[PDB]
């Protein structure tokens, strides 16, 4: 289970290029794939979907009509294509793969990604904090504020927490309040009322340390929240 | 010689009928007599699940009162999701033969066994995210026709080889065998705290079986025909059977006696599935006809006659939670009631 | 033979059978009617949950 | 019925006294 | 033209002699055809598609003697129209054709569909039918029905009443009259017409596709005599139906071959009036032996 | 969110119906008998294929005894392929008793069963090297010309108490016969095509 990205490099602005990424260890036909954009020193943002068998397509408003996306079921390879390139285009761009059903981890694993240099009225959620000074050794809380409920009438939330560690790939802790994720320990705990959602850690260790993103999935227009991050 | 062998056999079997006419007294009837019965009740269904393609053989719920899995004669196992009716996963049987299936109490493993005389387990939590065989369990010189998984780990398997086998999926290893029956094997049941098991033989005989100790305890023989399906009352004291004979039977483990049965004059057809509601009031069980009869347990009253499939049902289940209950057929149709 | 060791091996199973601990039916009985009287305010099927507390509907 | 110029009395009056068609 | 030295056309003794065989053959007619329509609605294993057309069938079939029969014995009765002088006289004269002529359409059309069904299952050896309705068939009957409508469209409106005057009495009748050139070309081509589609298309039709089937089936001792029964009882249902509608179009064909009116009197009306409603009563039987064939040739209908 | 697992729901649909569509052609059919019987002459498959349409055999041999709890899954099979020993006397008869219990069991009582007796050649050689004694030779069956007619009347006998046992309605017929083939594959394929025609009548009400 890997993800490989290729492409990338210098663009001139307005200049057109392809984005493919190869796919190993898992079954690429039952598995959706998403996009998304993480700008130098800022949060991360969505970009573009596709479902499974290439039945339903979305895009984010900032570039609907202008980006297109397709997969290569046989050869197991995920084709983007880049059509202008603007100062805001550039960013760090990740692939990852989702499965929906009931039980399933959307957002499990995130791709490695590719450099890539250049020479309204939906749902949004912000965080109060940024940085905290915290030691390890005793335990962390961090609140989120969303603008609109996310409880939606079926049951279940879809509030997504996310781990980047520095100069290293995302991974997903929390994909549900009080359901934890595979190949993460027990001291990563999530509770919310629909308004106001907090994270609880037991303890702190080293290789904790990084950037807390926020993810909101009950409208697709995905908007993640702006980075915390945690230094010791 | 052997004559002497077999005179302390009918001589402990008059012993035991002995013992139970004298532990015996008058029935029940008048006892459960005293309080209101329930009545008929209307029953309708809710999700007329479609989708299978063949037979549907048996199935299983989930700990989650909202996961079902079920096996057909097509070769395929379908993971079904009641309260929104879409499928979850396919699993493409090496074996197109399959008489049964369950779902493990943790929800992570499913096992499928049938005439290829190997049960099959699948892995439903994979990091590939396809389901794939996890361990195929061999030494089984007869068809497979039930499978209750004990634990995330331990299993039991009924054969057709009047025995009755638990397996290890770690190790892949049969730990302990049950050889007890003289007749073909069908039904099997586990009690709630995973301690004692019920079997019933075409033999029509029921016995009790220990999970680590491995020999029978009690053996109840009020029945007249081949035993198709039999569950264990919510207390864990009792079990109800059912046969080919159209008749249900309800026994007591501590009092190792026949408690009343369950029949009517206007049936004909065999029971092919029993099962207990969550409280155990209600008995449903399954028939080879068109329209499935529920019993009352204590009144054996006619609480409901609900039909609406094709062809004669091959599976029935109640929910942990006893929310619903869900029903299948012959005709490739899930029914599930309120 | 397999007959007498399947005859000893049979007489021994009625052998460990035949005491047991067998209590009168009418206290089972009487337990069983009381254990089904206290959850019949709790089973769903005796008395159907509303629609508005069912999550099925 | 199918007769012209709705003129001659027997083509109406069988008609008349003939089933529908 | 002008008066002919007789007039009138029946008789009182064929109106009374057939008024209660009229009765009789609506009597037993209901009966057969509402026993099957239960059957096949309260049996609850019949929902299948070789069954929807039977059903079609039978249905049209009720239809079709619960609407013509009591309106023609009525008119033979007396040679009159129900209503009279009433606006709801036109509309019932425009409403009772066009249900009569929907309803041949879609009983002539179903003989047409039953043959192809039972022609494609024995041409096709490697499909076994089972239950449920195919989605081919549900979308055939549907059509089917409509294409009749469709085509009894054309018959509904133009079919007004006109009065008239002659020998001192006033009579309220009922035909059908051309008012547009589209008329009078289907006016002078309505008996070709119906004709044609009743006879010329669905003969040649079922049974070229009755002789294929037979020819396949036949291209081994206890089974050739059940082959043989079904043969005969399927061509003898085409024998009886084509011999029992012949009356109906023959009546219609003479109109425009052997009729301007030299002298003929009431012996040509007459002799074409006597064989038009024996002819109903004909047709009507044909629809009455329909369902019971079914019951007589197989035991699987009970009752 | 549900639109995507409603969209899974449609994809697993679509691969249901286009796996269903190649076993409605399959035409299975199954064979049992006698453990001295030519099984392997013409859960166990094989392969082959005649005249565009391939064909499914079921030879199952892993059960212990009684055969009648495990036939219930058999309950759609086109055909039913029992095969005995006619060359065999002695074990003739529980064979014809075994007839017995497919012909009249339960779930089992639509389905035609194709007789395969094998070992005629056997029977010949033997016969050249109670009710037999009276009986007579059919004139409704001619034997092929060049034949010793020694054989002719127990081969006759044999068909007759087999359609005599067979008797003992029309919803199901059995197709006694003989062989000792490549053409095997031919009878085999004529033998469901008049099974399959005679299962059609009985939904036309024909």
């Amino acid at each position: 289970v890997q993800l490989v990205e290729s492409g990338g490099g210098l663009v001139q602005p307005g200049g057109s290029r392809k984005l493919s990424c190869s796919a190993s260890g898992f079954a690429f036909s039952s598995f959706g794939m998403h996009w998304v954009r993480q700008a130098p020193e800022k949060g991360l943002e969505w970009v573009a979907y596709i479902s499974s068998g290439s039945g339903t397509i979305y895009y984010a408003d900032t570039v609907k009509g202008r980006f297109t996306i397709s997969r290569d079921d046989p050869k197991n390879t995920l084709f983007l294509q880049m059509t202008s390139l603007r100062s805001e285009d550039t960013a760090m761009y990740y692939c990852v793969r989702s499965i929906y059903y009931y039980g399933s981890s959307p957002f499990d694993f995130w791709g490695q990604g590719t450099t890539l240099t250049v020479s309204s009225a939906d749902i949004v959620m912000t965080q109060a904090t940024s940085s905290v000074p915290v030691t390890p050794g005793e335990s962390v809380s961090i609140s989120c504020r969303s603008s609109k409920s996310l409880l939606h009438s079926n049951g279940n939330t879809y509030l997504y927490w996310f781990l980047q560690r520095p100069g290293q790939s995302p991974q997903l802790l929390i994909y549900r309040m009080s359901n934890l994720a595979s190949g993460v320990p027990d001291r990563f705990s999530g509770s919310g009322s629909g308004t106001a959602f907090t994270l609880t850690i037991s303890r702190l260790e080293a290789e904790d340390v990084g950037v807390y993103y926020c993810m909101q999935h009950l409208e697709y227009p995905l908007t993640f929240g702006a980075g915390t991050k945690l230094e010791l | 010689e052997l004559d002497q062998l077999r005179q302390e056999a009918e001589q402990l079997k008059n012993q035991i009928r002995d013992a139970r006419k004298a532990c015996a007294d008058a029935t029940l009837s008048q006892i459960t007599n005293n309080i209101d019965p329930v009545g008929r009740i209307q029953m309708r269904t809710r999700r007329t699940l479609r989708g299978h393609l063949a037979k549907i053989y048996a199935m299983h719920w989930g700990t989650d009162s909202r996961l079902l899995v079920s096996a057909s004669q097509d070769g395929k196992l379908i993971i079904w999701d009641s309260y929104t009716t879409n499928k979850v996963h396919a699993i493409p049987l090496r074996s197109s033969w399959v008489m049964t299936c369950a779902y493990a109490p943790s929800g992570n493993y499913v096992a499928c066994g049938g005439l290829d005389n190997i049960c099959s387990i699948y892995n439903l939590k994979t990091r590939e995210g396809n389901v794939r065989v996890s361990r195929e369990l061999a030494g089984h010189t007869g068809y497979l026709s039930c499978c209750r998984f004990l634990d995330d780990n331990q299993i039991v398997t009924s054969s057709g080889d009047t025995t009755c086998a638990l397996w290890d999926i770690e190790t892949g290893q049969q730990t302990t065998t049950f050889t007890g029956h003289t007749g073909d094997v069908m039904s099997l049941s586990l009690a709630p705290d995973t301690r004692l098991f019920v079997s019933g033989a075409c033999d029509a005989s029921a016995k009790l079986w220990d999970v680590r100790e491995g020999m029978c305890r009690q053996t109840f023989t009020g029945h007249e025909s081949d035993i198709n399906a039999i569950c264990f009352f919510p207390n864990g004291n009792a079990f109800a059977t059912g046969s080919d004979d159209a008749t249900c039977r309800l026994f007591d483990l501590r009092a190792d006696q026949e408690l009343m049965t369950y029949s009517h004059d206007n049936i004909i057809c065999g029971i092919t599935s029993v099962s207990f509601s969550k409280s155990g009031r209600l008995l449903l069980a399954g028939y080879d006809d068109f329209n499935c009869n529920v019993w009352d347990a204590l009144k054996a009253d006619r609480a409901g006659v609900l039909a609406g499939h094709d062809n004669r049902v091959s599976c029935l289940g109640v929910t942990d939670d006893g929310m619903a209950v869900a029903t299948g057929s012959w005709d490739s149709f899930l029914k599930i009631w309120n | 033979t397999a007959s007498i060791a399947q005859a000893r091996k049979l007489v021994e199973q009625l052998k460990m059978e035949a005491n047991i601990d067998r209590i009168k039916v009418s206290k089972a009985a009487a337990d069983l009617m009381a254990y089904c009287e206290a959850h019949a305010k709790e089973d769903p099927l005796l008395t159907p949950v509303p629609a508005s507390e069912n999550p099925f509907r | 019925c199918s007769c012209s110029s709705l003129m001659d009395k027997e083509c109406v009056y069988f008609c008349h006294l003939d089933i529908i068609w | 033209h002008n008066y002919c030295p007789q007039q009138t056309k029946i008789t009182s003794a064929f109106k009374y002699i057939n008024t209660v065989i009229s009765c009789t053959i609506f009597i037993v007619g209901m009966v057969g055809n509402a026993t099957l329509l239960r059957i096949i609605y309260q049996n609850k294993c019949m929902r299948n598609g070789p069954n929807a057309l039977i059903a079609s069938l039978a249905l049209g079939d009720l239809i079709y003697v619960v609407i013509d029969l009591p309106i023609n014995v009525f008119k033979l009765l007396a040679g009159r129209w129900p209503f009279d002088h009433n606006d709801f006289g036109v509309f019932l004269c425009k409403l009772f054709p066009f249900l009569q002529k929907s309803s041949v359409g879609i009983t002539v059309l179903n003989l047409c569909a039953l043959s192809v069904d039972r022609y494609r299952a024995v041409a096709s050896w490697s499909r076994v039918q089972g239950i449920g309705i195919p989605l081919v068939t549900a979308i055939e009957i549907v059509s089917i029905w409509i294409l009749s409508f469709i085509l009894a469209i054309p018959e509904a409106i133009g079919f007004v009443m006109v009065p008239f005057e002659y020998r001192g009495e006033q009579h309220k009748t009922c035909m059908l009259n051309a008012t547009s050139k589209f008329m009078e070309f289907y006016q002078d081509v309505k008996d070709w017409w119906l004709f044609g589609f009743y006879f010329c298309m669905p003969l040649v039709c079922t049974a070229i596709f009755y002789t294929l089937m037979t020819c396949e089936m036949l291209n081994l001792s206890e089974h050739l005599k059940q082959r043989r029964e079904v043969a005969k009882t399927v061509f003898c249902l085409v024998v009886i139906f084509a011999l029992c509608w012949f009356p109906l179009h023959l009546s219609r064909i003479l109109k425009k071959t052997v009729y301007e009116m030299d002298k003929n009197r009431c012996e040509l009306l007459s002799f074409l009036l006597l064989m038009d409603y024996i002819g109903i009563n004909l047709a009507t039987m044909n629809s009455c032996i329909n369902p019971i064939a079914l019951y007589f040739v197989s035991k699987k209908f009970k009752n | 969110e549900d639109k995507a697992a409603a969209e899974r729901s449609k994809m697993i649909d679509k691969n249901l119906r286009e796996d269903g569509e190649k076993a409605r052609r399959t035409l299975r059919l199954l064979l049992l008998g006698a453990d001295n019987s030519g099984k392997s002459t013409i859960i166990f498959e094989t392969k082959f294929q005649v005249d565009k349409v391939n064909f499914h055999m079921f030879d199952v041999g892993g059960q212990r005894d009684e055969r009648r709890k495990w036939i219930q899954c058999f309950n759609d099979v086109t055909a039913i392929i029992f095969v005995v020993d006619s060359s065999d006397y002695n074990r003739l008869q529980e064979a014809l008793n075994d007839f017995k219990s497919i012909w009249n069991n339960r779930w089992l009582r639509t389905i035609s069963v194709i007789l395969f007796l094998n070992k005629q050649d056997l029977l010949a050689e033997k016969v050249l090297a109670p009710e037999f004694a009276r009986y007579t030779t059919p004139e409704d069956a001619t034997p092929e010309p060049g034949e010793d007619p020694r054989v002719t009347r127990a081969k006759y006998f044999i068909r007759k108490e087999f359609v005599d046992i067979s008797t003992a309605d029309g919803r199901h017929i059995c197709y006694p016969h003989f062989t000792c083939d490549t053409e095997n594959a031919r009878r085999i394929f004529n033998d469901c095509k008049d099974i399959i025609l005679q299962m059609n009548l009985r939904e036309y009400n024909l």
